[PDB]
Order: structure tokens, then sequence, then C-alpha cells
RNA sequence: CAGAAUUCCGUGAAUCAUCGAAUCUUUGAACGCACAUUGCGCCUUUGGGUUCUACCAAAGGCAUGCCUGUUUGAGUGUCAUU
RNA sequence: UUGGAUAUGCCAUAUAAAGCGCUUUCGAAGAGUCGAGUUGUUUGGGAAUGCAGCUCUAAAUGGGUGGUAAAUUUCAUCUAA
RNA sequence: UUGACCUCAAAUCAGGUAGGACUACGCGCUGAACUUAAGCAUAUCAAUAAGCGCAGGAAAAGAAAAUAACCAUGAUUCCCUCAGUAACGGCGAGUGAAGCGGGAAAAGCUCAAAUUUGAAAUCUGGCAACAUUUCUUUUGUUGUCCGAGUUGUAAUUUCAA
């Protein structure tokens, strides 16, 4: 029960959260797509500028 | 074993012929089998039935290939002859009927077409 | 052209004219099965404004459905559970009852691609809707660009995923503030999943 | 336009046979079962033997699908002998099994010792 | 015609403009003229002068 | 019974086969361990269940 | 374990690899009707046995809803001409 | 494999269709739908956020939105079925 | 009497098409209770589990009947932020979005409402010829005839006009 020093607690995991956590071991992964469309775009519409 | 090659060049007519004999064979390779026989005879057995399976495959590919024939260029066609990809690829859209276009689709690419441009810095 | 004071004509529910004009109809439809096929569109202009066009591959389907609410379906009223979930009588199925049209005419017609529906009469016990159906297979239906769209295997069955104008309104989709609960389950989704980011 | 009886029904009209336009199948399949599949094999166990020596009766492993009718023919075009009454039994291990008897013209065992099983 | 609503207005149409109108028998009729199988409605613009 | 469905006995006859033992060549090959089976099924012990 | 040396300087071994032609039993959405039945039918053609109608065999066929089109029809639904 | 190059070498597409430009009079725009009430449900949405049933049921500078119910007057912004 | 039209049938009619499976992800319907509130009914668990329908390589959404209240912005989606905030709540336990701003990616359009009326200019099917092919397996072109279609198929337009 509450009895320490603090702000009251406010944590919103009543639902199963667990179920929909989403990681982001990835992001480096899609950082490397990204990068890669992005060069294969622009060999695609050269001399166009990519933006 | 019989070359395929060579039972290409023969007739439907002498290919059935050469069947009913390979049959035959194989039937009595068989009956000697049950009363006492030798290994020879055994290997026997299998290499007479790859045999027939040579013919049988002959004489399937040229009623095929006739079929295909008869065919050519009809709009319907047995179904066996037709693609055999998948049902959905089946039913796609072909690519004819993706690149219909109205008259007024085809007035705006003819007017105003994506360009080839640089900018110079 | 016709089309213009067809347009005007229809808004005018209550006069002497379509007034008569509903009860035959109402009467006539009551006669024959609960879906069976239209010869013709009974509204042509309401027909041609949802994407119909009198060429091959273009059907339409007449359907009535029971109007009021729906019964909990549950043995003898017995829910077992909470009194919020005891409600049996005064309930409600989320779909309109035009949805439910287009679903069954979908059923009936399983080769062909339900496009858009309408209202055509209505007495106390029912409903009536015409279903505006195209043709897939046809070659009519599959060489024409402006339809063309509907062959694709995505839009397969697109009443039942509320994908028709009907469905779409049904699903709340729309644009701003009032419809914030946007696709529910997608919406819900994004609120309710923890995103734990490499902190490195 | 006399109706003289108080039930309407549907009146007769043409119904075509079809007519294809194109054959579903391209080429018929070759007669299953013909005459080498529905004899699979001499039996020569004790108890055949002495239905071939004492009856006149030839014992044959059989195709499960052949019948008496289909057993007939088929020792008749291999064998080029005529059986009288051909009994059928399915054995314990799932084979058809055939008693061939043949006519008081033809002796089984020459039969047999042609066919070589003997 | 079938669904009336097409033709109801057309009396009142004519009347308000003034050109001669007559509700005639069988739209299968009509559709004869003009060499279809039905036609809802006719209308006569010009007539050559044997025939005013 | 004795009074049986064909599709019954089919299942007997099949039944009987995979109630053999195996012959010792095939745990004899190079890489198998076909030694011994739990599939000995008996009459009285293990009942088919049709 | 063999067997196969009618092959091993070869269109040829191999439970080899690969794969664009075929085969692909009884079923199953499962489609002549069934099915605790290898139960009971119908159609077309071709053969067998004296059999244009019975019987046997083979090949090919016979489910449902719906769509476009065809043919044959129905209606004291609406009409024109005799 | 005209995707790019002199894409050469050549096919012969290419004779009639688009761009801006002054002046006019114009400018069809989705209905048992919108909207209102009410009941149920739902939402963070609060004298109703969305959905659905039933009742009533539109308009032509109309109509929607502008997160406190209502009447009126402005303004802004959008243009549903 | 026939024929036309309409409406409605039948056929193993000519050609097609649907069903079943896979469900991680996707679009809907239907729909609990355990649980938390130190009891418990609203609430919560949860617009969740189970049940039912329906898809694709992604789906859905999408070119404003959108924001704002600015010097204004400019389809949709996703991320960060807004924000555990405004708000909801036996205002208890608990619950809880949006506009702006930064970023990923960017793309825009089609109909219905119009008299082509000095010419249904439109389309499907059959038949024939001629091409074509991931392919004798694919995909079209022309001619001709028949159907569809004026209760309206094309063409210019879609409000940004
Ligand atoms: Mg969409
Ligand atoms: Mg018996
Ligand atoms: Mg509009
Ligand atoms: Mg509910
Ligand atoms: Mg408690
Ligand atoms: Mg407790
Ligand atoms: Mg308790
Ligand atoms: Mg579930
Ligand atoms: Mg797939
Ligand atoms: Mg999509
Ligand atoms: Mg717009
Ligand atoms: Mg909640």
């Amino acid at each position: 029960a509450i009895h320490v020093k603090g702000q009251l607690p406010n944590a919103h995991f009543h639902k199963d959260w667990q179920r929909y956590v989403k990681t982001w071991f990835n992001q480096p992964g899609r950082k490397l797509r990204r990068r890669q469309a992005r060069q294969t775009k622009a060999a695609k519409i050269a001399p166009r500028p990519v933006e | 074993a019989l070359k395929t090659f060579e039972l290409r060049k023969q007739s439907q007519e002498n290919l059935a012929e050469q069947l009913q004999e390979l049959r035959q064979e194989l039937a009595s390779l068989r009956v000697q089998k049950i009363a006492g026989g030798s290994g020879s005879k055994l290997s026997k057995i299998k290499t007479t039935r790859k045999d027939i399976a040579r013919i049988l495959t002959v004489i399937n590919e040229s009623n095929r290939l006739a079929a295909r024939e008869a065919y050519k260029n009809k709009k319907y066609i047995p179904l066996d002859l037709r693609q055999k990809k998948t049902r959905a690829i089946r039913r796609a859209l072909t690519p004819y009927e993706q690149s219909r276009k109205t008259l007024k689709q085809i007035k705006k690419e003819r007017y105003f077409p994506l360009r080839k441009y640089a900018l110079k810095a | 052209g016709a089309y213009k004071y067809l347009e005007e004509l229809a808004k005018k529910k209550q006069s002497d004219v379509n007034l008569f004009l509903s009860r035959v109809r109402a009467w006539e439809y009551r006669q024959m099965n609960v879906i069976h096929r239209a010869s013709r569109p009974s509204r042509p202009d309401k027909a041609r404004r949802l994407g119909y066009k009198a060429k091959q591959g273009y059907v339409i389907y007449r359907i009535r459905v029971r109007r009021g609410g729906r019964k909990r379906p549950v043995p003898k009223g017995q829910t077992y559970g909470k009194p919020v979930h005891q409600g049996v009588n005064h309930l409600k199925y989320q779909r309109s009852a035009r949805c439910t049209a287009e679903e069954r005419v979908g059923r009936y017609c399983s080769n062909l691609r339900v496009l858009n529906s309408y209202w055509v009469n209505q007495d106390a016990t029912y409903k009536f809707f015409e279903v505006i159906l195209v043709d897939p297979s046809h070659k009519a239906i599959r060489r024409d660009p402006r339809i063309n769209w509907i062959v694709n295997p995505v839009h397969k069955h697109r009443e039942s995923r509320g994908l028709t104008s009907i469905g779409k309104k049904s699903r709340g989709i729309g644009k701003g503030h009032r419809y914030n609960n946007s696709p529910q389950h997608a919406t819900w989704l994004r609120h309710n999943t923890l995103s734990l980011r490499r902190y490195r | 336009k006399v109706r003289t009886s108080t039930t309407f029904r549907r009146p007769k009209t043409l119904q075509l046979s079809r007519k294809p336009k194109y054959a579903r199948k391209s080429v018929a399949h070759a007669p299953r079962l013909d005459e080498y599949k529905i004899i699979v094999n001499p039996i020569n166990s004790e108890s055949a033997m002495k239905k071939i020596e004492d009856d006149n009766t030839l014992v044959f492993h059989v195709h499960l699908k052949a019948n008496k009718f289909t057993i007939k023919e088929a020792v008749r075009k291999l064998y080029s002998v005529e059986p009288v009454k051909i009994n059928t039994l399915i054995r314990p291990n799932g084979t058809k099994k055939a008693f061939v008897k043949l006519s008081a013209d033809a002796d089984a065992l020459d039969v047999a010792n042609r066919i070589g099983f003997l | 015609v079938d669904p009336i609503e097409l033709v109801v207005f057309l009396p009142a149409l004519c009347k308000k403009m003034g050109v001669p109108y007559a509700i005639v028998k069988n739209k299968a009729r009509l559709g004869t003229v003009i060499h279809q199988k039905t036609a809802a409605v006719l209308a006569v613009t010009e007539v050559r002068e044997e025939d005013k | 019974p004795s009074h049986k469905s064909f599709r019954t006995k089919q299942k007997l006859a099949k039944a009987a086969r995979q109630n053999r033992p195996i012959p010792q060549w095939i745990r004899l090959r190079t890489g198998n361990t076909v030694h011994y089976n739990m599939k000995r099924r008996h009459w009285r012990r293990t009942k088919l269940n049709i």
C-alpha cells in the first residue's frame, strides 16, 4: 500500500500491455533500408533532384 | 533400357504394340519371381517397369502435341492444355486490360508527359 | 435532361404521386421473393449517380430487410453477467439495414462485386433496397478503365469489410475531430502499444 | 385456351444437348484395368496346387477392382482358355483371390505349366 | 413507361413550354419507328415542306 | 464380428501388416536407430479402436 | 547384403543435383444420389456375347448459386396486322 | 534491351489536337439523405464523440463545421449524402 | 391467326464464376467473466478472450462538408512531440484524446448531374482471317454478322473548375 515519499502512482498498466509491446531492435535495420531506398530512387530519377 | 529418342521416331501403333510386349514380359518376370529366380531377373523387373514408363510417356507426349496442334489458334482450348500458374494469376486483369485508358487520360499523357530535367547549381 | 427532373421529384416523398407509387410497388415487392432480380433500376437517376451504367455486366437486385432493433439472441433473456449487460430488448445492430441488404445480395450473387445500394421503399415491417452489382469476369467490365479497379482481388466482398459507401459510414470513417475514434481497432492499437526504444 | 384441370404445369421446352466448343480433357485416358492389371500373379500354395490337379481350377491373385466378368475375359485373352465358373474371395491381407475353373476340354495342369509357376 | 416517373413530368413540361403533346399507346410501337425495342418518348422537330 | 464392412476389413489388413518385425538389414544401415519399435501391437493388449 | 561390368575416354552410375514436359489410385470444398454400403442410378459413343430396346466391358459425361449470351416457351401484362 | 547515348543507322510517326489571351452570358454539382427528437451503445467528448433502431423530415448563397443547451446577428472555413 | 414489346421460366444450352484452406500482420460484426475498486451494483478488466463474416502482400486510410483564429495551414499513413495534458470518472478505483511543431514518404485523380442530335460517335458475343507469347499453354487486331444500348453506351467538363 501507499506509504513511501513521492508522487502518488499513476501507472497505466491494467490492460494486457505485454501483448502489445513494441521494441526497436530493427531501428538500425530500418535506417539502412530507408537510406538504400533513397539511393535506389536517386539513381532512378537522375539527373532530376531527389526532392 | 529403351532409348527415348529412338522411341519418339516410331509410330503410335508400333509403340502400342511394343508396350503390350513389355507388359507380357513383365508378367513373366513376376511369375518366375514367385517360383524362384536369380537376381538378374529381379533387376530385370525394375528395368522393364521403367521401359513401360518410357513408352507411355512417348505415347502421351505425342497425343498431347497432336491436341495442341488441333487447337492452335483456337479461342477455347482443353483445360489441361491452358496455363498452370496459380488460380489468382489466371483471374488477374491482363496487361492489356490494365493498360486501357480513357480518351481523356490518353490526351493528358500525350500533352503533359513527365520531362527529364536537372537543376544546375 | 430527364435526370434532373427525376432527382428533384425523388425528393418529394410525401406528394400524392410518390405516395401512390410507393404503395403499389411495396405491395408488388412483398409478393415476390425476399431477394429477387430487377430487370432495370426502379430509380435510373439514382442508380447512375451511384456508379451504375446501362451496359452488360451491371446488375440490379432488390431485397427487403426486416426493420427494427436487434433482440439479443440469448436463450430466455438470460445473459449470465453483470446488470450492465442484462439488456435484451432495446438493443441496436451497429451496421445499417442497408449494409445487411448488401451482405445478403452479395452472398446471393457470389460471382459479382457489390458496387453500391440505395433505398427504394418501406412499410412497418420491411425496408426495400436495390443493390448495384458488377461482374468482374465480364469483358465489358474488365476492359473499362472507369470500373476496372473492382476486378482486382483487393475488392473481393468489399461489402463484408465495410468498404461500400454505407459500410464506411457505419464504420465511422471520416475526417476531423468528430471521427477521432477513426478506424477503431487501428486507432486503439496506436494508443495501447507501449513503445520501448533502444535508448542508446 | 381451355384449361380442364385446376393445376398449372410447366410447359415442355426444347432442352438442347451439349455441343462444347472445346473438349475439357485433351487426351482420352487409356483403358484402366485391361488385362495385365486384372491378373496380378498365379497363386502356388499347396492348397492352390490341389485345386489345379483335383478340380481343374486355377488360383490367381487379381486386382481388387476386378469382377467375375473381367476376370473371365482376362484369362481368355491372356492364356486362351475358357473358364466355366469363377469364384472370388478377398483375403485377410486385403488382396483378391480368384478360383478359375476351366472346362472339361482343357487341363489346368498343362495351363499352369505353360504359364510357368510349376 | 414502367417506372412512370421517367415521363410523369412531361405533360406538365410540354404544357409549360407550349409544345403540343399526346400520350400514345405502346412504347413498343414508338420503338419500332426508331429501330429500337422500345422508346419512352419521340419528338418531331422539323418536317419537310410537303408534310407541313 | 465376421459381419464386417469392406472399410473395416481393409483397416484390419493394414493393422496386421504394420504388426510385423522389422528386417534386420534395416537396422544394420549406417546411421539408423530402428533397432527396436514401440509399434508392436497385440490383439489382447492394445486395441485398434476402429 | 547383394545384384548388375550387355560399361566406366561414356546421351551413363547415383534414394546425386536441378527442373520449363508428363504421370498423378480412393477421397476431401468435393460435384449423379448415397455411404456404419467399395450401395444404387442416368446419358453418349465404341466393342463383346443371337440380341436397334436386356446383359457385360471401355472411354467420355450427369452438383449448386449467380453472370453474359443462345434456344425453346408462358402470361384473361401491352399492342399492330388480318 | 529506345531504361539511358549522336541511343546513331533509320521507322514515318505528324496535318490536326493542346498552351496561354481580351470580352461576355453563364456555370447542371449526389434526399428517407442532411438535420431534429428519442432509445440503445460507444467515446477523453462534458445539456450526445461516433454508430444503430424508430418518429419527424429539409434547403438553395443553401448546407456542414467552428468541443456549454437556446434565440438572433455577424465572421471564418469547408462543400456531405 | 401471327408478329412486336414487357415480364417471367426451362435446358447436361455457349462461355464463365463462387465456395475450401492459410489468419503473424489487416477490415468488420458479436461479445464475456475472472480481475481492480481492499465489500459491491455504475466503473474497471475491455470497445479485451471466446464466437461469426471478409482480404492482401501488405491491408485499411486518402486528395477536406480538414485545421485554425495565424503574417495563417493544406489528401492519407507512420514516428517524436503535444501529454499522463484538455477531458471523463460511486470526480472513487481508475481512465484519457486532438490542432500546431519536427521527421519518414510524398501524387494525384475518376464519376453523376449538359442536346453528339447534320447522324450511338460506345460496348459484348459468334464466325473468319491475321498477328502475338514466360507460353503450340499467353495476349490482341481487323472484317463480318448478331446481341447490348436512347428507361442512354461514347466524347468535352468535375467546382482546383
Ligand atoms: Mg478505398
Ligand atoms: Mg464372395
Ligand atoms: Mg458532392
Ligand atoms: Mg456491442
Ligand atoms: Mg472487489
Ligand atoms: Mg480483495
Ligand atoms: Mg466478492
Ligand atoms: Mg478473437
Ligand atoms: Mg494470397
Ligand atoms: Mg487498398
Ligand atoms: Mg475535391
Ligand atoms: Mg476504456
